[PDB]
RNA sequence: UUUUAUUCAUAUAAUUAAUAGGAUAAUAUUUGUAGUUUUUGAUACCAUGAUAAGGAUUAUAAAUUGAAAGUGUUAAUAUCAUAAUCAAAAUUUAUUAUUUAUAUUAAAUAUGUAUGUGUAGAUAAAAUAAGA
């Protein structure tokens, strides 16, 4: 079974690789640097309680600096991100998971 | 700099080289120190806000 | 004879040729067949050729 | 054939049949009707 | 329309997309025709003028023909008002040779 | 030359039986005619061939003659012995392009392929920046600055 | 009913591998001559939707080649002094030796000549013979 | 299972229908609306040759 | 090479005329064209492969922007790209109805206008027929699942259901 | 008995249902007992509701006011991280109900729309209806939708709504709101007394008695309300000096045939 | 002249397919150098028409030019089959292969 | 049983020993980017083919030796410079000859074709050492 | 509700009607969302009468707004499923699944040509048909002529 | 005593009944049309159609550039007319025809692991603008 190129019918086949040095910023997320966070790093309305925060979110200082609890869904049923740190800043969290 | 035009003016000085503990025999890091404890920031969101 | 052209001429002519098509005047003063004051033109589409 | 009736309009089947007017005749008008000048409401 | 699209609901709306599709208006304009003398007593367009023309309609221009295709407005109507005021503006600007 | 990868042989028969395609290739086979003409001999093999492979080009397309007329007995081992002599001078041809395409390399400082032959000068097959650290059929390593088959000035 | 206009009967005929006729299958191909319909004008016949044949847009009533042509017509040609290519490049040799460039003002495509001869004309090097 | 097609000419008319259908087609009224045997099968034959027929076996 | 391009005015001309700068200012003013500051003058690549007669697909129009970089994020494509109104996508989105006796009117309507009540599906009807055929078969085996369950919950006064055997 | 929903309610008013009992009603033969969406009691309407818009609205759980505090995936519940914890992390930029709905000058490039909502909000008091008429209040657009005036295709009743509004004539949304928003008072004066709008035709009066023809025409396309007949006197006036016959002409006839003919003086 | 450029720099100065030209000026038995001929290309354009096949087109077009031109030479190109056309044809696209 | 938990626990270590990776891949990548590599010419073809005192090197060595040797004889920085330079022309691409990709990225001194396959593995820096 | 009143053989059927409504909002909020977007990106000066921070202010308001938009159609077509309207089978556009101008899956086209239910004229399977353009280049060649046709030939004053 | 090739990649998650028209029309607040509640085959079963594999043979000689691809059945499969308890969004999950050595990540998130002298067994394909 073939499919036309970049459309292909699965969505989360794409299996981020460890991340890589020398770019580590062209690669699985904006093409550039200048461009504002995604929607998901915000709140558009008077919610009741997030579940857990999509993959496509960009990591930040303030997910180590206020210290809330952040999780994603994964192969199992949740991932937390525990023992938050400072290297992945700037990073979606889809490159910190490896299905 | 990524190596598409300019990779020969990258320096040693860009590479922090204080956050991680390296192998003193062959020059591998080793292990790496946590850095949000302690963390300093004049400013944790743009001066120009608020 | 026999016709000879230069590359430059023959690019400028076909795409010139190809270009100007819809700049044509129907309604003119000249006497015959072409010249007139209003031109319609009825499109008729089927799904076969002789009806 | 099926829960779902076919298309009287654009079934070339139903269009073409014995029933209807083929497409290897002259595709005339079947009739002149005239409803709104026989009676208008 | 006249073979499923009309006497039923959808036929207003395929109207209005044939309508909306054929929203364009072309005015064709003649050099030649422009080529006369104006009320002051004076050509309307000289030979300086009908090159500054030329220059100003890059590609509107072709076989001394100035064709204008106006889509700008969802209906015929404007796009002929459209299409006037933009063959006006380009005159005012091209008799300042 | 331009080409330094790794290559793969076949045999003489298969370029042999590939006609008008590469082997009878016209242009190719001027080239051939101007590197012999070049080096001022004659290129007696080559217009064997070349005669060889217009005849059979040119009657390709007509179907064979019964072979129920044609006596087993003698016209079959008739046409085999002319096959087999029409092929033999065609390995010949190729084994006289094969050889002098490498005397012109040795005399012109062209660098071969990988685990190409070039007597007088490589005499085992020069290897340079192959994906395989060892020279093959060898197995002898292979420096960096692969090797320096000619004197360096020009 | 709707459905009753889908009930009219037709009545079955009055006697006195698959799909084909044996006898006129077999009849040889050097006598019956390789045609599957009547050799008329190809215009008159319309692909069969569903069937793997072509039909007459006209029922029937066939016309012979003689019939599209005008009369005494040299190989049904419209003209007969020339095929279809010679009528069309000695068309354009006519109207490039009566080519004018200012007549070309006002109308579309019609205004640009015979580009062959034009082009070569517009060539220097064409010039020195 | 099978729909009845009748394709019997006499299964598929009846006294009721007839008596109207005789009225309006008739004999009378079809009129009124409507206008050596080697030899002839060899002419038979030599016709398929026509510019509008074939030649059948 | 690396230059820099050069304006001379009119009035410091020796003879003034008209630059082709000023002609097209005001072209684009009259056009109301967007002028590309960022434009390199080092990319005039010609789309040949639909604007050279010698190859197969020639049109006379350049059918192609050769920018590999280019994709429908920027603000210049987002310009120039053309909206799905009134397009294809608007003609699918109403024609393409799972039921196609529903674009044209709708069914109840039709129903009470043609007929005199509203007709159900024909699966509908078939599955009431062979409802049917099976109460009068076994009438035993089948459920009682309807939409509320109040009214079979709590039946109304002065219902009283005739047993069957 | 495998009812799906326990509780029912009635919509005729008490004081003409029993009336109105003593008529028979003809009723749909292969289905007399109709349970539409109107009959579903509040909770079950509000529950159908919030499970309608699964895809993009609030049915998904982790899209937000799931009102469940934890949630049961792969034989591990887990909990729900709250907003006040949410928006350490999250900076929140939200507006109100005044960022979904866009301005009426706005309908005709968004295609006969003014909200900006999860859900296509008819402006025709028969697709979002339920018991009552439809009405679309633009000051109250939330997600919650106390009302049930918007468009989805997973509720009860859902497939004769999605029909009825993709069979919709050109100008539908437009038709309605103005028809619906703008008529005649009972009294038959002409509506031209409306505040909102009052500042914006004295600006044009003024722009028109000081001669910028153009600049009370750019104001004048952005009204929502029937101007008064002052503002085409003025309009009319300013044209008068410049000869402009047509500017004239056109500016009679937009309110002559269009507008209650408020131009008729 | 082909397309208006010499035959030489059409073929790119290959024998093997300008002989297939001139075959017919040698089976009608006539002089190459007293006749001019134009080849106007109206099949698909390509940069390059230097093949076997391309040059077997040109060489069918010139015989019947050719005899067009003298009706006697019709005959001797006919025998040596120059205006024998071949319906061979390349296998159109099909995803299966 | 228990492998929801089990998987939570290894992403964790996996991303722990990510961070560390990362960084040890950064170091790496500026490392050999500030690290002299091998001459990126192929020394078998006319224009570095001569002898080094003469031919293109004598102009190397004297012209452009400073920058080579602040370009640490990277490839990419080393064709630019002869480009620039414009001293040899335009046959850097047509005439020179240049050594491949993975070959050209070696350190100064090899002497060994059993380099490339000698780099640290453990280093995702997509072949820069 | 739930399988007690259908009306139909097939359920899915109603994901069509449920994807017409994804068109219409497409319709509704595709200028909003394509200016919010070309507005935030823009980094050049918007024109001479707004520059610097103020362009940045306003860019910055603007991608807000675009947040707040709480169920705008932001999504791109070619993710939208693709389902025949007959049968409820699903198909790849840009593959034999798919019957573009039917807008059918291959399983729905192939049972209404091998029944007459569509007028479709059968060529060769293994050609390119009756149209010059799919004979003088394929389907890119045909697709460039549709453009030409739609756009590459008005004045566009 | 004849010729060609073959390492092939995602795969399940929860709810589906109605018709209602607007400017330039001699007048309808029908502005804003308000009567809950007796039914039940596929969230998981319709067996029947197509397809795969796939073959047939007359054209003498002259002229002409001409006068030249055709399918049963056996099989497997499946979404259709036929027999109620449940697959399509939260995708790991293993599903045949791929870029191999002068230059290699810029616009919707778009692949870091198999260099090893191209070295088995089996399998498929064609006489078709090519040149057995």
């Amino acid at each position: 079974r073939k499919y036309p190129f970049l459309r292909r019918p699965h969505i989360k086949n794409t299996h981020s690789m460890n991340p890589s040095a020398p770019y580590f910023w062209s690669f699985m997320t904006a093409k550039s640097q200048m461009a504002f966070l995604p929607e998901e790093n915000y709140i558009t309305g008077d919610w009741t309680g997030k579940f857990f925060v999509s993959k496509r979110q960009v990591y930040t200082l303030q997910h180590a600096t206020s210290g809330a609890k952040v999780r994603v869904k994964s192969f199992p049923s949740i991932f937390e991100f525990n023992s938050p740190s400072r290297w992945n800043i700037g990073k979606e969290m889809n490159t910190l998971t490896k299905p | 700099n990524r190596p598409e035009v300019a990779m020969h003016r990258n320096t040693v000085g860009l590479l922090p080289a204080h956050m991680w503990e390296t192998d003193k025999k062959t020059g591998k890091v080793k292990s790496v120190k946590d850095s949000v404890r302690d963390y300093q920031t004049k400013t944790p969101y743009p001066k120009w806000v608020q | 004879f026999p016709f000879q052209w230069k590359t430059e001429d023959w690019y400028e002519y076909e795409v010139a040729k190809v270009r100007n098509r819809r700049f044509v005047f129907e309604n003119t003063e000249e006497d015959g067949i072409r010249g007139s004051e209003v031109t319609y033109k009825i499109v008729l589409e089927g799904f076969w050729d002789h009806h | 054939v099926g829960y779902t009736p076919v298309n009287p309009d654009t079934s070339p089947m139903v269009a073409y049949s014995q029933y209807h007017w083929h497409y290897n005749l002259p595709q005339g008008m079947e009739r002149p009707h005239s409803v709104n000048r026989t009676f208008a409401a | 329309d006249n073979l499923q699209y009309k006497r039923y609901d959808w036929q207003g709306w395929y109207q209005r997309m044939l309508d909306v599709h054929n929203r364009n208006v072309s005015l064709r304009c003649r050099i030649c025709d422009l080529q006369r003398l104006d009320g002051n007593g004076v050509q309307f367009v000289d030979m300086q003028t009908e090159r500054r023309l030329r220059i100003l309609a890059q590609h509107r221009v072709g076989m001394g023909v100035l064709k204008l295709d106006a889509d700008k407005y969802e209906d015929q109507a404007d796009n002929v008002t459209f299409g006037t005021t933009k063959l006006s503006e380009l005159l005012a600007d091209a008799r300042k040779a | 030359n331009t080409f330094l990868t790794s290559s793969v042989a076949t045999p003489p028969i298969s370029v042999i039986r590939t006609g008008p395609k590469w082997w009878a290739h016209p242009e190719r086979m001027v080239r051939q005619k101007l590197m012999y003409f070049t080096l001022g001999v004659d290129q007696l093999p080559l217009r064997r061939t070349a005669v060889i492979q217009r005849d059979l080009q040119r009657f390709h397309m007509c179907k064979p003659p019964p072979r129920v007329g044609d006596s087993t007995g003698y016209k079959r081992s008739r046409a085999a012995q002319l096959n087999t002599w029409y092929r033999r001078i065609q390995y010949q041809e190729y084994h006289m392009q094969h050889l002098f395409t490498r005397h012109v390399w040795g005399l012109l400082r062209v660098y071969p392929g990988n685990t190409t032959k070039i007597q007088g000068k490589a005499d085992d097959g020069y290897v340079g920046y192959d994906s395989v650290p060892f020279h093959r059929y060898n197995r002898a390593p292979l420096p960096f600055p692969a090797r320096e088959l000619y004197e360096r000035r020009k | 009913y709707y459905w009753s206009r889908y009930r009219m009967p037709t009545q079955m005929p009055k006697f006195d591998n698959e799909f084909i006729d044996p006898i006129d299958d077999k009849f040889p191909m050097s006598i019956r001559g390789p045609l599957v319909r009547p050799d008329v004008p190809e215009d008159q016949y319309v692909d069969s939707w569903y069937i793997c044949t072509s039909m007459t847009h006209h029922m029937g009533d066939y016309r012979p080649w003689s019939a599209s042509a005008p009369p005494n017509a040299f190989r049904f040609r419209p003209f007969n002094e020339f095929d279809a290519k010679g009528r069309e490049y000695v068309q354009y040799m006519r109207e490039f030796a009566r080519f004018d460039p200012r007549k070309s003002r006002g109308n579309g495509q019609k205004g640009f000549p015979f580009r062959d001869a034009y082009l070569t004309k517009m060539n220097e090097a064409n010039q020195k013979t | 299972n099978f729909p009845a097609h009748f394709i019997k000419s006499a299964f598929t008319t009846d006294p009721l229908k007839e008596k109207q259908k005789a009225r309006f087609s008739s004999g009378g009224e079809a009129m009124r609306e409507v206008q050596d045997t080697e030899f002839q099968a060899l002419v038979e034959f030599i016709e398929g040759a026509s510019y509008d027929q074939l030649i059948s076996g | 090479g690396v230059h820099r391009v050069g304006y001379t005015h009119p009035s410091t001309l020796p003879v003034p005329c008209a630059q082709r700068w000023d002609l097209r200012l005001a072209r684009a003013r009259i056009f109301q064209e967007y002028i590309e500051e960022k434009a390199p003058g080092a990319w005039q690549l010609e789309d040949e492969r639909s604007m050279s007669p010698e190859f197969k697909t020639f049109t006379g129009y350049p059918m192609r922007d050769m920018r590999p970089g280019y994709g429908q994020n920027l603000p210049d494509y987002i310009m120039k790209k053309r909206l799905p109104n009134n397009t294809h996508y608007e003609l699918f989105a109403r024609r393409d109805i799972p039921n196609e006796d529903n674009a044209m009117y709708g069914k109840y309507l039709y129903d009470m206008t043609v007929h005199g009540t509203s007709l159900p599906s024909t699966y509908r009807m078939h599955k009431d027929i062979n409802k049917a055929q099976r109460n009068d078969r076994k009438l035993s085996g089948n459920r009682f699942k309807v939409l509320c369950s109040s009214g079979a919950k709590n039946p109304p006064s002065g219902w009283e259901p005739i047993p069957d055997a | 008995v495998s009812g799906v929903f326990s509780k029912g309610r009635g919509i005729g008013h008490e004081a003409t249902t029993s009336i109105l009992r003593y008529i028979p009603r003809a009723r749909v033969p292969w289905q007399p007992s109709r349970f539409g969406r109107e009959n579903l009691t509040a909770a079950d309407m509000a529950r159908l509701w919030s499970r309608g818009r699964y895809r993009d609205g609030p049915g998904n759980y982790n899209s937000g006011y799931c009102t469940e505090r934890t949630h049961v995936l792969e034989e591990n519940t887990v909990s729900i991280i709250p907003r006040r914890e949410l928006e350490k992390y999250m900076p929140d930029i939200t507006i109100g109900p005044k960022a979904l709905v866009t301005p009426v000058s706005l309908m005709n490039a968004r295609n006969g729309h003014r909200v900006t909502h999860d859900l296509l909000h008819s402006y025709d008091p028969h697709i979002g209806r339920l018991g009552k008429p439809a009405v679309v209040d633009h000051d109250n657009i939330t997600v919650e939708d106390p009302n049930r005036v918007g468009l989805n295709a997973a509720t009860l009743d859902c497939r004769g709504r999605i029909y009825r509004w993709l069979r919709r004539g050109p100008f539908f949304q437009v038709d309605n709101y103005f028809r619906r928003s703008v008529k005649l008072n009972r009294d038959g004066t002409l509506p031209t007394d409306f505040v909102h709008e009052a500042p914006l035709m004295r600006k044009i009066i003024r722009l028109a008695h000081r001669g910028h023809l153009k600049a009370a025409c750019e104001e004048y396309r952005r009204v929502t309300t029937v101007p008064p007949v002052e503002v085409y006197r003025a309009l009319t006036a300013c044209c008068v000096p410049g000869a402009k016959l047509a500017d004239a002409v056109s500016i009679f006839e937009d309110g002559d045939s269009k507008l209650f003919y408020v131009s008729r003086d | 002249t082909v397309m208006g450029k010499p035959l030489s720099l059409v073929l790119d100065n290959k024998a093997w397919l300008m002989e297939m030209v001139l075959m017919p000026f040698d089976e009608a038995n006539l002089d190459y150098r007293d006749f001019d001929a134009h080849i106007v290309s109206e099949g698909h354009a390509m940069p390059s028409i230097a093949n076997e096949i391309a040059a077997f087109a040109l060489r069918m077009a010139v015989a019947n030019a050719l005899v067009k031109l003298i009706p006697l030479t019709r005959i001797p190109l006919k025998k040596s089959g120059l205006l024998s056309v071949d319906r061979r044809r390349e296998r159109g696209q099909f995803p299966g292969y | 049983q228990g492998f929801h938990e089990k998987a939570q626990k290894w992403r964790e270590e996996y991303l722990l020993d990510r961070h560390r990776a990362l960084a040890d891949s950064l170091r790496a990548y500026v490392e050999f980017s500030t690290s002299k590599r091998v001459e990126p010419w192929d020394a078998r073809f006319k224009p570095f083919d001569r002898i080094e005192k003469d031919g293109v090197y004598v102009l190397m060595r004297y012209m452009m030796e400073e920058k080579l040797q602040l370009c640490n004889y990277h490839h990419r920085p080393v064709k630019r410079l002869f480009c620039n330079i414009g001293l040899m022309g335009p046959q850097i691409t047509t005439k020179a000859r240049w050594k491949p990709y993975r070959f050209a990225t070696n350190p100064a001194g090899t002497s060994k074709a059993e380099r490339m396959y000698q780099r640290d593995k453990t280093v995702y820096t997509h072949g820069h050492n | 509700m739930r399988h007690i009143g259908q009306d139909v053989p097939k359920r899915h059927t109603h994901f069509v009607l449920e994807s017409r409504l994804m068109y219409e909002k497409s319709f509704r909020d595709c200028w909003l969302h394509s200016v919010c977007r070309a507005i935030s990106q823009l980094d050049e000066p918007l024109s001479k009468t707004v520059v610097g921070t103020h362009q940045k202010m306003l860019q910055r308001k603007v991608t807000c707004f675009q947040y707040n938009q709480y169920g705008l159609f932001k999504t791109p077509y070619y993710r939208l499923a693709n389902v025949d309207r007959y049968h409820a089978v699903q198909g790849v556009a840009g593959t034999r699944e798919w019957v573009p101008y039917v807008n059918v899956s291959y399983w729905t086209m192939n049972k209404m040509v091998r029944g007459g239910n569509l007028l479709v004229h059968r060529v060769h399977y293994t050609g390119w048909g009756t149209d010059s353009h799919l004979k003088k280049g394929g389907w890119e060649h045909r697709w460039n002529k549709v453009l030409q046709r739609n756009v590459l030939q008005y004045s566009r004053i």
